[PDB]
């Protein structure tokens, strides 16, 4: 409204340098922005793949339990995930036998551990109270008796 | 910064807006993202145990490895090394406008959590995180680990002592390769560094003009008038300010990094040593048998017991 | 942050302060009057390759025959300005007195050499003071000629500041000490002219050049000013000998020097100060500060606060209360507590408490508030444990906590008219 | 980039300070980050 030619303009090289380095700073923190969301998404598809593709047996990588399926849901500018996890939640309490030494020779079971030296009668799995049978494929031709800790005899 | 303080400046500053809103909202929000990775990559286990300082599980010591109590600090003493061995190149009190301020997760606290990670992943139980743990003796643990190398559990029975000896002594050339040593040790010395070398800059860019007759404020508050004045300090402030915003540009940048290195840290105090993180030249250099983690200033330092065959046999097929 | 209902936690906002309350000013007792009337009304007022040099040394340099005077031909300060003047005591400022033609004016600035400045009487580039002239046509200039005062105009080349050479040199440009009137033998002599009815540019000149010799020692010519008294621990303002500024007092440790004053320590921030009356004195300007940020728990329980203060020793912030010195002047506010340890500082308004929740709101350092309270830490779910070999559990239920996770994969997708 | 030859482009570039100084660093570590990627992704190999 007052504008010369010259010392105007030097007012408004000011504010154009003032809303240049406010805007390309925004530009940049746009993009830092555009960086850390792109390494996200990259995480995310990176989930979509394993999570809901299937089951990403790496631990605690898509669920916070033991990630039993996943299922994505869209957003607004991103998405969220439902993760189907397994968390364990009970107790026993046994003794434990490394080996089945039962005629001078060692056992060593299916690798996989926790023989179930529960009074010896079975060997289980990792997560549930899951006997079985001692037999011919429960365990292997292991060495023979000697750096055992536990015994279990009569195999038959 | 910007500004130590006159009368005219903060007007000054108010005239370019809410310039020195922004940057603390930046350097606050960097501040609230360290936190956060201190606590994703910390505050991993509610399930805290107690140091349990039997130290010696069939033959496997965990020496200097965790704290031992009746120390006067529960600190490990290899923590202990490590804070001897990083150089550092009543109240903390600049008037550069600046402040190293403590974080939230207190270093003791930072020993505990990381020690209490120690122990439990060293006891209770190969399952360790959905739970709590399972009363697992470690031989089982780690024969556990044989399992999940692709072999049997004979490999570790029948090696028992000397496996103990094989790691023992290794822990202890650990002790050797860790006590006099060298720059092993390099990256968070680079973070330190860099931090400094950031820092300083910006210190001596408050000694830096930006083409006016002083570089410093109220000596040119000695010798002006007028507009002369404005003039001056409008060069000073936004030179000051285009300095102060690389700066803190930087350090968003230096944030991005140091957060994918943190997912990383985070993700290898995860699948490293939560389980066997079966994936292969992840962990160590190996087959990664195990990691264990060392509390360290500004960053983590992991310890990863790898798996290396190495004979030949010849045979045919 | 613009809303009525705002959430729970340390928000942050404004800066704190603490205002200064004393005026420390530190002048030796210095007291005469300056040789000012002396050089600018002398009887005495030379050439230009003849200029005379003053030192003004120990006096109370008014400014006060510079301000009140239309006599002046350019009462001019060019790094300095007038009005600023005897705001800092001064060490030796340089009186170079001499007589011009009406046009050198001009001709003296850091640059604008010409002829008569290059080869009479050579200008710095760094250190100004300001330049006074005036008329003399009415004693100097007579009309019948005033011959008697003259110039030099034939030299090989420029000049270093400062610097002086009365040798009449019958010049040759290659050497070769002539007699006049040789051929390219002339002798550099060169009278004024100065008449009383001579031209505007032409009139007497009585020029005097004043470099201002800023602050090599603890100085010694002040201006018309008031010497205070000192006070240690406590924020308060400065006018030194060529020093201003704000701060914390207490004195110094050092292996201080006899030629010196200053101590800059990390750079450039003067940091401990000797007293112009023989005192060692650190000088630790950081009053107090930090940010206030707001601890509130979300106005859906409360409006009751707690002003978390950062650089803080807690020890003049309850003085900061109750002198009224913190910047932000609250209105209704009182002490009601000091929680202060976790070097973070001041939290006005929680207690120390030793059950630990989860620590809702984080503070400073360690410490964290709940309902209200601002205990440390619970570290988190304790255990005592004895992991003895054979015993061992395994789970036999379970649930599936299908847990939330939020991945943002866009941002917005923005774009900018930069022409508009 | 500023000024190749000049008396005064480099006095004014003295008076801004170590900017020139902080890009050289940037740089300079950039280039030597990426023959870090360059051993980092590439030198793995124990034997040729």
């Amino acid at each position: 409204s007052r504008l010369d030619k010259v010392e105007a303009e030097v007012q408004i090289d000011r504010l154009i340098t003032g809303r240049l380095q406010s805007l390309q700073t925004y530009v940049t923190q746009q993009l830092i922005r555009a960086a850390e969301i792109r390494a996200s998404a990259n995480l995310a598809a990176t989930k979509m793949s394993e999570c809901v593709l299937g089951q990403s047996k790496r631990v605690d990588f898509c669920g916070k339990g033991y990630h039993l399926m996943s299922f994505p849901q869209a957003a607004p500018h991103g998405v969220v995930f439902l993760h189907v996890t397994y968390v364990p939640s009970q107790e026993r309490n046994f003794t434990t036998a490394p080996a089945i030494c039962h005629e001078g020779k060692a056992y060593f079971p299916r690798e996989g551990v926790f023989v179930f030296n529960g009074t010896s009668w079975f060997i289980t799995q990792r997560n549930f109270f899951s006997p079985q049978i001692i037999t011919t494929d429960n365990t292997f031709v292991s060495g023979n008796c000697d750096v055992v800790i536990g015994i279990i005899n009569n195999t038959v | 910064y910007i500004c130590g303080d006159s009368t005219e400046c903060a007007n000054l500053l108010l005239q370019y807006g809410s310039f020195c809103t922004q940057l603390n909202r930046a350097l606050s929000g960097i501040a609230a993202e360290q936190d956060r990775n201190t606590r994703e990559v910390f505050a991993q286990v509610k399930q805290m145990y107690k140091t349990p300082t039997l130290k010696y599980f069939g033959g496997f010591n965990f020496s200097q490895i965790l704290p031992d109590p009746l120390k006067p600090t529960k600190r490990s003493f290899i923590e202990d090394l490590l804070f001897n061995k990083v150089t550092l190149a009543i109240c903390a009190q600049k008037f550069n406008g600046l402040t190293v301020l403590p974080p939230l997760l207190t270093d003791d606290m930072i020993a505990a959590y990381t020690a209490a990670l120690v122990s439990g992943t060293a006891t209770a139980g190969w399952t360790f995180g959905a739970g709590a743990a399972l009363q697992i003796p470690f031989a089982m643990q780690m024969a556990y680990r044989f399992n999940g190398i692709g072999v049997t559990q004979n490999v570790l029975y029948e090696n028992q002592k000397q496996i103990a000896n094989q790691f023992n002594k290794a822990i202890s050339q650990i002790q050797e390769s860790l006590t006099t040593t060298s720059t092993a040790l390099g990256k968070l010395q680079d973070v330190v560094n860099q931090n400094a070398q950031a820092l300083n800059t910006l210190v001596k860019q408050l000694s830096s003009n930006f083409g006016a007759i002083s570089s410093v404020l109220n000596d040119i508050l000695s010798r002006l008038d007028k507009v002369e004045a404005e003039v001056q300090i409008d060069r000073l402030i936004t030179g000051r300010l285009q300095s102060l915003q690389t700066y803190v540009t930087q350090q968003l940048i230096r944030a991005a990094e140091i957060r994918a290195s943190a997912n990383l840290a985070a993700t290898k105090m995860s699948e490293c040593v939560l389980g066997q993180s079966k994936r292969v030249d992840f962990c160590g250099k190996g087959y990664h048998l195990m990691s264990f983690p060392q509390a360290a200033p500004h960053g983590v330092v992991f310890l990863h017991v790898t798996y290396v065959p190495s004979q030949e046999r010849n045979f045919t097929t | 942050v613009k809303s009525f209902e705002i959430d729970k936690g340390i928000y942050q906002t404004s800066n704190f302060r603490v205002v200064p309350s004393g005026d420390v000013v530190r002048f030796p007792n210095i007291t005469n009057l300056c040789p000012f009337g002396e050089v600018f009304n002398a009887t005495k007022f030379p050439s230009v390759y003849a200029w005379e040099r003053k030192k003004i040394s120990n006096c109370v340099a008014d400014y006060s025959v510079l301000y009140n005077s239309t006599f002046f031909s350019t009462f001019k300060c060019y790094g300095v300005s007038a009005t600023k003047l005897n705001d800092l005591c001064f060490s030796n400022v340089y009186a170079d007195s001499f007589v011009v033609k009406g046009d050198d004016v001009r001709q003296i600035a850091p640059g604008q050499t010409g002829v008569i400045a290059d080869y009479n009487y050579k200008l710095p580039d760094d250190f100004m003071g300001c330049v006074l002239a005036w008329n003399t046509r009415n004693i100097d200039a007579t009309s019948t000629g005033n011959y008697n005062y003259k110039y030099r105009y034939l030299r090989h080349g420029k000049l270093r500041p400062f610097e002086r050479d009365i040798s009449n040199v019958p010049f040759s440009p290659d050497g070769k000490p002539c007699t006049p009137p040789a051929l390219n033998c002339y002798w550099p002599l060169n009278d004024y002219g100065f008449y009383t009815t001579t031209g505007i540019g032409y009139q007497p000149y009585r020029v005097v050049v004043l470099s201002f010799e800023l602050l090599n020692a603890p100085a010694t010519v002040c201006g018309p000013k008031l010497s205070t008294d000192l006070i240690k621990n406590q924020c308060v303002n400065f006018n030194f000998n060529g020093l201003t500024g704000t701060g914390v007092l207490t004195p110094s440790s050092k292996r201080f020097q006899p030629f010196q004053q200053f101590g800059r320590d990390v750079s450039d921030f003067t940091d401990s100060v000797r007293d112009p009356k023989t005192s060692e004195i650190l000088d630790i300007s950081p009053c107090s500060f930090g940010g206030v940020s707001v601890i509130t728990p979300g106005t859906n329980a409360s409006s009751e606060v707690a002003v978390l203060y950062q650089d803080v020793n807690c020890t003049d912030v309850s003085t900061a209360i109750h002198a009224d010195q913190l910047t932000p002047a609250w209105r209704i506010y009182s002490t009601g507590n000091n929680v202060f340890q976790t070097q973070a500082g001041c939290l006005i308004g929680a207690e120390h408490v030793d059950t630990s929740y989860e620590c809702d709101i984080p503070i400073g350092a360690g410490i964290c508030a709940s309902y209200i309270v601002a205990y440390t830490m619970s570290l988190g779910a304790d255990s005592s444990i004895a992991y003895s070999n054979n015993t061992i559990a395994i789970p036999t239920n379970f649930s599936i906590s299908i847990t939330t996770e939020v991945m943002p994969v866009s941002m917005a997708k923005t774009s900018v008219d930069c022409n508009m």
